[PDB]
């Protein structure tokens, strides 16, 4: 079990720790989260009081370095930053523990929620999309833009999703136009599994984190990337029976875990309608299908 | 984005553009089986592809043998159509390629622009106008040449005849949508009004017949009277 501390909580801001949160009082003497289960990743995100515009946060995995966060009054923000000297840090976790200073992730025991929106989630590929090489944690916000939105404009701060475009060269083979338009299987297996991805954990760990930045920071490229892979998958002809049986688990957890209040602006009614109703995939998708209907028959 | 009333004098500015209309593509008739059942047979069909400025119609002949075997036609119909304008755009020298291809049908607009990935700088768009394309085939020589058709083909014509070495393409335009629209509402009344005055005839090479400037404007009235008596029968009003 492992600790971020806070140097301080200057500024009164909601945090957020994976699926839950916190409020923390200006000044309020909060020095960190403690019991953090090792072998997943985790993202500590903030919500300032006084600006409900810019949710920012910080994927990270303890096994990586020691990570601690720290109000910088200049930039006006939470930062995380890796503790190099081992001695100093445990020093200094050891006694905001003694003085009890830190909440604990609060896990039940039962609950497998995390590890279900994370299964594929590797921090190595989160830092291949979120490029900023000296620090071994990934800063994401609301606004960051993604490499297919500056194409349609800072590179140094974007979201490097696979660009993935139905209206492609890429996506269409010359002379199976109609063929390879209606039916993705070719974009799917050939291009993206076996070009870009090498294997379906790849794929579902790029769509797990998509989502996951569209729910917590209300990321709209993240947003367009998670169905976007949902809708290359579902108007595919030709899927491996393990990647629609685990396709139908991920989406089964995204759904339960979506605030019910967010989703008209995190669901996309064509997609769905079209994945659940009129594609391929339409009879593939139980458990989905089934927490959709029940969960948001508006939408559909 | 779509073309409409405002944007109109476009058609007959000096950037290359095509019309294409699919509605004649994939034509069939209806018929009862022995059993009792029904059935299609498929006929002859064609691309209407016209340059509205130059008058140059690119008629690509859709012959009953692309159907042979083939399941959802009236989907293929919109691919094969595609295919067949994008196979005439790669035909044409780079100066003759069209900077724009105008559809009369929303549908047509996904597989004309992945066949035409290839052509990024070619603008595809869609049109609000009500055109009267599917009225080509009640023009004769068209539906002739369709209906002969033992194998694909393409046939090159003039839909002006030689109208523009006396009038403008947007008066051109206008004379064939106002023909066009009156053979569709009554085939047979506009018909008889183009060719009832038999000293009037078609030239070998025309489509439409001979007539006088004079004469265009007492045509151009009938099909107007034409087709308003049959909005008020349609309407009641």
């Amino acid at each position: 079990m492992n600790t971020v501390p806070f140097t301080s909580a200057p500024i009164e801001v909601t945090i957020g720790i994976d699926q839950y949160s916190f409020n923390v009082k200006e000044n309020q003497p909060f020095h960190g989260i403690k019991d953090i289960p090792i072998g997943h990743v985790h993202v500590i995100h903030f919500q300032h009081a006084d600006n409900s515009s810019m949710r920012y946060g910080y994927w990270f995995d303890c096994r990586m370095g020691n990570f601690y966060i720290q109000y910088d009054p200049k930039d006006g923000l939470y930062k995380m930053m890796e503790e190099r000297d081992g001695a100093k840090f445990e020093n200094i976790v050891h006694n905001f523990k003694e003085r009890q200073m830190m909440v604990s992730y609060p896990k039940i025991d039962e609950d497998d929620t995390w590890y279900n929106l994370t299964e594929f989630v590797q921090m190595d590929k989160i830092r291949k999309i979120v490029r900023k090489d000296e620090n071994q944690f990934s800063y994401v916000d609301s606004s960051m833009t993604t490499v297919q939105e500056n194409e349609l404009s800072d590179p140094a701060h974007s979201l490097n999703y696979t660009v993935i475009n139905f209206k492609s060269r890429e996506a269409i083979r010359p002379g199976h136009e109609m063929e390879d338009f209606l039916d993705k299987s070719y974009y799917l297996n050939t291009v993206m599994l076996q070009g870009i991805f090498k294997n379906s954990s790849n794929y579902f760990g790029e769509l797990q984190f998509a989502f996951l930045n569209a729910m917590f920071f209300g990321n709209y490229g993240s947003s367009l990337q998670w169905h976007a892979m949902i809708e290359l998958i579902c108007s595919s002809a030709t899927v491996p029976k393990h990647m629609l049986d685990k396709l139908d688990e991920i989406l089964y957890y995204q759904i339960k875990t979506l605030p019910e209040q967010y989703s008209d602006i995190l669901l996309n009614e064509r997609v769905w309608n079209i994945c659940l109703y009129s594609s391929f995939q339409k009879n593939s998708l139980h458990n989905t299908e089934k927490i959709m209907e029940n969960k948001y028959p508006e939408l559909l | 984005g779509a073309m409409n009333s405002s944007n109109y004098a476009e058609l007959f500015n000096n950037d290359i553009k095509l019309f294409v209309d699919d509605t004649n593509v994939y034509r069939v008739t209806v018929h009862k089986t022995f059993e009792g059942n029904v059935a299609t047979k498929a006929i002859n069909g064609c691309i209407f592809t016209l340059n509205p400025k130059t008058g140059h119609l690119f008629l690509k002949i859709i012959h009953t043998s692309v159907w042979a075997g083939q399941k959802r036609l009236s989907q293929l119909a919109k691919w094969k159509t595609a295919e067949e304008v994008s196979a005439l755009v790669r035909s044409l020298p780079k100066e003759e390629q069209p900077k724009q291809i105008i559809v009369t049908r929303k549908a047509m607009l996904d597989p004309l622009e992945v066949h035409m990935l290839d052509f990024p700088n070619i603008a595809i768009r869609p049109t609000e106008l009500r055109l009267p394309f599917s009225a080509a085939m009640s023009i004769d020589k068209l539906s002739d040449v369709v209906m002969k058709a033992t194998e694909p083909q393409m046939v090159l014509f003039n839909i002006y005849d030689d109208w523009l070495d006396r009038i403008s393409s947007y008066t051109a335009f206008s004379r064939l949508t106002l023909l066009l629209r009156a053979l569709k509402t009554n085939e047979e009344s506009a018909k008889m009004i183009l060719l009832s005055d038999p000293t009037i005839t078609i030239k070998s090479y025309h489509l439409w017949p001979s007539f006088t400037d004079e004469q265009w404007i007492t045509i151009e009235s009938q099909m107007r009277d034409l087709i308003l008596t049959e909005y008020g029968r349609k309407y009641n009003v």
